[PDB]
RNA sequence: GAUCGGGUGUCCGCACUAAGUUCGGCAUCAAUAUGGUGACCUCCCGGGAGCGGGGGACCACCAGGUUGCCUAAGGAGGGGUGAACCGGCCCAGGUCGGAA
């Protein structure tokens, strides 16, 4: 053990260990790591009952048993030794109570170091199990559900209950908050303002359209396209996918269809949708690269490129994806996936975002940056797919099909979507 | 004549596994990276129904090119032994086959630090090759669970590691320094338990091209 | 800004590479401490037999605790046959010993 952090909940340290030799090395990345990511190696241990943190560093990860038994006493001497200060509500209780923690931790470490030479869980355990099986027949994965209940036996676990509530109801809850801060991404979007910062070196905006056969990456494209043009942005559809039949007159189609309600008479004289297109069985990674280099001269401020849909386990051509995404430097990859798909968006996203990063050659590679749920007007409310995929990639819903005209795409309610699924 | 042996192993593990830690499938992209290289120039170990010793010897040492086989069997053998060692956390016999793969990846690079010692490499390479020896060694004496031996070899692969960059460029020194600051987590650990008891040219010469002050000839 | 330098990537029965896509061949070490199994050899001791009590010797396989003058790699993996007499075991009937 190099290091021991020992803070509250709201962000304040009662006390830290560094050793004697220099001191307070790697506090801050210590928390991150193991609150603010969770919500040398660099683990933690959770008192849920007086929001507490125990952050710890040390190597050699097969000595995870005595350091695992060394947090759990000091855990047990720091809530017992300190329990005046930390059971408060008033967070001046640990700005003035003083942790002298010490002489106590050296003792706790020398003496693990000889070693090697309310709520409990099971109130809680039918109440998770009726909310794991709640959430799976509303189409949240499987382990998602299981993970998703074992982050609220571990948030509740020595707390106290309120005036009216049972064993059931705690869970229920403290399930639906853990549901709505992961279904609440690490990301924003924005709209005309991003095309101006796009114009800082005076180029297009260019978005890729990913995901697996059949989901609506060139319908949603094409409600994406109107919805551009509706804010008055001329749009360059790059047809990327020369995989298929009928996949260039499908967004030929598209292009007749938006150049007639937003045509050059009713926009300024100036064509705002056209299609580029070179043909099929040619490379998805020049056609697209033509597109900007063709929207920069005839000054589209948008290059929607399609790709053809593809499988998840496609070694040689998962490669040519990610080699597409890695080197055209798109500004938002969009993952097209389905309301209707069950298990499968874990697996989809996961190996779509491995891919992206491994046949990437960045420091730190362009992956997946935002989600377009379709098919949602087809599962009424069995919407736990929208649950699974902000679950594993911590990207935004950036839009959410309801139906196949150019309408039909909306923002997501991703508060009543956990209130749907946390209601059982 | 050059060889960033470190750019190689750093962007060959977070392209095929070690960025969700795979060592299962790092090793058989070792695997069939050496099978590549032995088939494509002609390098092949055994025939059919005979085997005879695969010697990399100094001759075949200019193609840069012969070094990266020896390396696929330093780092094939390196990734088989951390795989085991999470093997080893539920079946703890796996630990014994586990010293057995860090001992022979020791020998591939010590064998390939020799090969390096000749003069048709630059002194670069010697020296990469030099200290990925004494960061194998510093392993697998980590690993032997004495934290003296560990320090021993940690502190010599971060002085040889630090000793090649201040020799060149501070700008080629970044690869040197990024070693010894890769090695330098494990050297505050075992300290901690011995004291226990054609590119795009501008023509800016075009632009200087202008008249002298005309000031005084009005 | 007329011709146009100066230079590339589309066209090839092409040149060399070697993340994958696919089916085969060959091949896959050894020593220690502990216990176990199966056989076999050689002594005592009791009995009217089938048998019962005990002392050693040797062989193979086996479990799992340390290891190596061990590998190009050598798991203390998973399975199946174990029969027309040759693994062990539980062995109906039958059968051999017995008054039983
Ligand atoms: N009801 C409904 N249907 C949708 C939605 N989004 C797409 N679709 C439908 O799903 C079908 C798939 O259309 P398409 O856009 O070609 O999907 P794709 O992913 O491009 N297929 P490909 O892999 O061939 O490129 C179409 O019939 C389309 O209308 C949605 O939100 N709701
Ligand atoms: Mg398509």
């Amino acid at each position: 053990l190099d290091f021991f952090t020992i803070f509250s909940k709201g962000g304040l340290v009662l006390w830290c260990f560094q050793g004697v030799s220099d001191s307070c090395t790697g506090p801050v990345n210590a928390l991150i790591r193991s609150v603010l990511l969770q919500e040398l190696t660099l683990k933690y241990k959770l008192d849920n009952q007086f929001e507490l943190v125990f952050v710890v560093g040390f190597q050699k990860i097969l000595t995870l048993t005595y350091v695992d038994k060394l947090i759990d006493d000091v855990h047990r001497l720091f809530r017992d030794k300190y329990r005046t200060e930390i059971q408060q509500q008033s967070a001046l209780s640990l700005l003035n109570g003083t942790f002298d923690f010490q002489n106590d931790f050296l003792r706790l470490l020398r003496e693990a170091e000889e070693s090697s030479k309310s709520l409990s869980r099971e109130d809680m355990e039918s109440v998770l199990d009726k909310m794991r099986d709640h959430l799976i027949a509303k189409n949240v994965a499987a382990d998602i559900a299981v993970q998703l209940c074992e982050s609220v036996a571990n948030k509740l676990e020595g707390k106290v209950m309120g005036t009216f509530s049972t064993v059931t109801s705690t869970v229920k809850q403290a399930l639906q908050e853990s549901l709505v801060q992961i279904l609440q991404p690490q990301r924003r979007v924005d709209m005309l303002r991003d095309i101006m910062d796009a114009q800082r070196r005076q180029r297009p905006y260019v978005v890729t359209f990913c995901g697996v056969n059949g989901v609506g990456k060139s319908t949603n494209l094409a409600k994406i396209s109107f919805w551009l043009l509706e804010n008055g942005f001329s749009v360059l559809i790059a047809a990327c996918d020369t995989f298929r039949a009928g996949a260039v007159e499908q967004l030929r189609t598209h292009t007749r269809r938006l150049s007639a309600l937003h045509p050059p008479e009713k926009h300024g004289g100036r064509t705002m949708v056209q299609l580029f297109e070179k043909g099929y069985g040619k490379d998805a990674a020049g056609i697209a690269m033509e597109a900007i280099a063709f929207a920069r001269n005839q000054g589209f401020d948008v290059v929607l490129v399609d790709t053809a849909g593809r499988m998840q386990d496609n070694a040689p051509l998962m490669t040519a994806l990610a080699k597409l995404i890695t080197v055209n430097t798109p500004d938002l990859v969009l993952f097209v996936g389905e309301a209707l798909v069950g298990n499968e968006a874990v697996d989809q996203l996961v190996k779509f975002n491995r891919a992206l990063a491994d046949h990437s050659m960045a420091q730190t590679p362009r992956l997946i940056d935002g989600i377009v749920l379709t098919k949602f007007d087809t599962i009424d409310d069995k919407v736990g797919a929208a649950i699974s995929m902000t679950y594993i990639t911590s990207k935004p819903i950036v839009f959410v099909g309801t139906g196949q005209t150019y309408c039909d795409l909306r923002s997501l309610n991703a508060k009543a979507v956990v209130a749907a699924l946390m209601k059982a | 004549l050059s060889l960033e042996i470190l750019q190689i192993i750093k962007e060959s593990q977070q392209q095929h596994g070690l960025r969700h830690g795979d060592f299962q499938r790092y090793r058989g992209y070792c695997s069939r990276r050496q099978r590549r290289l032995r088939k494509t120039l002609n390098f092949k170990m055994g025939n059919r129904h005979k085997f005879t010793g695969k010697k990399v010897t100094e001759d075949l040492l200019t193609d840069n090119r012969y070094l990266l086989l020896v390396l696929m069997d330093a780092e094939r053998a390196w990734s088989y032994a951390m795989q085991l060692k999470q093997e080893a956390n539920t079946e703890p016999r796996k630990r014994f086959h586990l010293l057995s793969r860090l001992r022979k990846a020791v020998k591939h690079a010590e064998e390939l630090e020799r090969l390096c010692e000749s003069n048709r490499v630059d002194a670069k390479t010697k020296l990469e090759a030099q200290a990925y020896t004494a960061y194998l060694s510093g392993m697998l004496r980590f690993e032997h669970q004495e934290w003296k031996a560990a320090i021993e070899a940690f502190n010599k692969c971060k002085t040889i590691y630090e000793k090649l960059a201040s020799a060149f460029t501070e700008e080629q020194a970044v690869l040197y320094n990024q070693r010894v600051e890769e090695i330098s987590p494990n050297i505050r650990y075992c300290a901690y338990n011995i004291g226990d008891q054609k590119p795009l040219f501008f023509d800016l010469a075009l632009n200087h091209v202008a008249f002298p002050p005309l000031e005084d000839k009005l």
